[PDB]
């Protein structure tokens, strides 16, 4: 069974930035997708980032492109998400999800990931 | 009375086909302006492209011939300026999956360019207007990369200016298409070849070679960029694309010009440039050496335009004028039909998702197997 942990969500002030990581156990994880979501009250789940494990290929929402960068420090089998110029609207509990590498697979599509992590909220205060 | 039409058709084509910005396409999209991976441009945005030129193929085809021509080519000029607009400030992935739609608009309204003649010239008249048309934007497209090549490294120009000459560019064009006259006739509103063996033989290879030569074009650059990042080393795609255009325009002229039989040597030389585009292929994938990969890129568009001329003298040699078009467009679509079944399959998110380090080894063997098929049925 794969189990997914994340950390370094916290209460940080609009504008800043924060780094936040994912790190992924029960398994040798090389051939899987491993992705972002969140979730802020009142909508729905919404993709942020992925990541392909095997060749490093990777995917962004245009709400976050340019400002949030996915990478991956396999030495820990952890993936990072590290999310610069924060703005009100990211507010959100960010999910990883752990999806298998395989034929026809829709990155962005919540229901394509079968493994979900516990959650970690980023609330973002504005002065 | 054929020059006023020939010349103002010839400027429209030349300052459409004359983009300073095509060549550095990759550059431009994966840098700072736009943000995008390579992930997302070769698996979800440059798919589009072949999905709506597809789509809107014959029914542009038909269109064309229905309104005379002009009305089809002043729609090219207006998705020509949307699509640099779009470029120049479009935003995200949808935005450029939006922009794919309005090129493989422009591109399938391209029959109407070279159609438009027959109606305005004269029948003795044909042969050297559409030469003219042909290496006018030939020469315009040349020009552009050479331009593009002599401002980014020489005036130290960005990407974003270049998509401001290209708009610049196809603006004017498109004031040039609202003075062409109006065709009074058609071919076919307005007025079985397959039988034959040979043709559908040669148009099978044109058909299969054409879907491979556009598959290809449309990830060189990616490669390119794979191999040397144009974040951190210097790059040449201007020259590359100058040089290899010269090199397969001199491939164009040197096949007419060299009189052979090609009912007999024919079969031959198409399958030794068929493995000359594999070896070639091969080479890109595997070379580390950007300077190899652009050797590799040169001698694959020379021998492809020694391929496909060969294929055309040989499908057109008794075909009527105008039969030339129902059935090159019959040819042009099921290479287009070929070609997305391959990116469905290879490229697209839904399919292998294979990214550009993997895909010109599947292209390479696609050329390889087309020579060894087409090889086959020598004995027995
Ligand atoms: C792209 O990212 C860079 C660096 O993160 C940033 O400076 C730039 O404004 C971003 N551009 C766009 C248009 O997303």
């Amino acid at each position: 069974q794969v189990q997914l942990v994340e950390s370094g969500g916290g209460l940080v002030q609009a504008g800043d930035s924060l780094r936040l990581s994912c790190a992924a156990s029960g398994r040798t994880f090389s051939n899987y997708y491993m992705a972002w979501f969140r979730q802020a009250p009142g909508k729905e789940r919404e993709f942020v980032a992925a990541i392909r494990l095997s060749y490093g290929s990777t995917y962004y929402a245009d709400s976050v492109r340019g400002r949030f960068t996915i990478s991956k420090d396999n030495a820990k089998n952890t993936v990072n998400l590290r999310m610069n110029s924060l703005k009100s609207e990211d507010t959100a509990i960010y999910y990883c999800a752990a999806a298998e590498d395989r034929w026809a697979l829709a990155v962005r599509t919540a229901t394509t990931y079968n493994y979900w992590g516990q959650g970690t909220q980023v609330t973002v205060s504005s002065h | 009375s054929w020059i006023y039409p020939t010349v103002i058709l010839c400027l429209f084509g030349f300052f459409s086909m004359m983009r300073p910005s095509e060549p550095f396409l990759i550059p431009y999209l994966s840098g700072p302006d736009k943000n995008l991976t390579s992930a997302e441009i070769t698996n979800e945005i440059f798919p589009v492209w072949t999905y709506s030129y597809l789509v809107l193929l014959l029914p542009v085809f038909v269109l064309t011939d229905y309104v005379r021509y002009k009305p089809v080519i002043i729609l090219q000029g207006i998705s020509f300026i949307i699509t640099w607009l779009l470029l120049l400030f479009g935003q995200g992935v949808k935005t450029m999956q939006v922009v794919e739609f309005f090129y493989g608009m422009v591109t399938a309204a391209e029959v109407a360019y070279y159609a438009y003649i027959y109606s305005v010239v004269s029948p003795e008249h044909y042969q050297r207007v559409s030469g003219y048309c042909r290496s006018v934007t030939l020469a315009a497209y040349t020009a552009g990369s050479v331009l593009a090549q002599l401002l980014v490294s020489l005036a130290n120009m960005s990407y974003f200016y270049l998509n401001v000459i290209s708009l610049a560019s196809v603006s004017v064009a498109f004031l040039f298409s609202l003075f062409l006259p109006m065709p009074k006739k058609s071919m076919f509103f307005h007025a079985e070849c397959y039988s034959s063996k040979r043709l559908f033989y040669w148009s099978l290879w044109w058909a299969f070679a054409t879907a491979g030569f556009n598959q290809v074009l449309n990830y060189v650059q990616i490669l390119w960029d794979y191999k040397a990042p144009s974040q951190d080393s210097s790059i040449y795609n201007g020259a590359v694309e100058a040089i290899a255009t010269f090199g397969g325009a001199v491939a164009a002229f040197a096949v007419g010009y060299v009189k052979v039989n090609w009912d007999l040597l024919g079969e031959l030389a198409l399958v030794v440039f068929s493995v000359v585009n594999a070896g070639s292929l091969f080479l890109m994938h595997y070379t580390a050496n950007i300077w190899a990969c652009y050797a590799g890129y040169l001698i694959f568009k020379s021998s492809y335009m020694l391929l496909i001329t060969i294929a055309v003298f040989q499908i057109a040699v008794n075909l009527n004028v105008e039969r030339y078009a129902l059935v090159f467009g019959i040819n042009t679509f099921i290479a287009l039909v070929i070609q997305t079944i391959m990116t469905v399959i290879v490229v697209d998110q839904r399919g292998l998702n294979l990214p550009v380090s993997i895909q010109f080894l599947v292209y390479g063997s696609y050329f390889a197997v087309i020579a060894g098929i087409f090889l086959m049925r020598s004995m027995y």
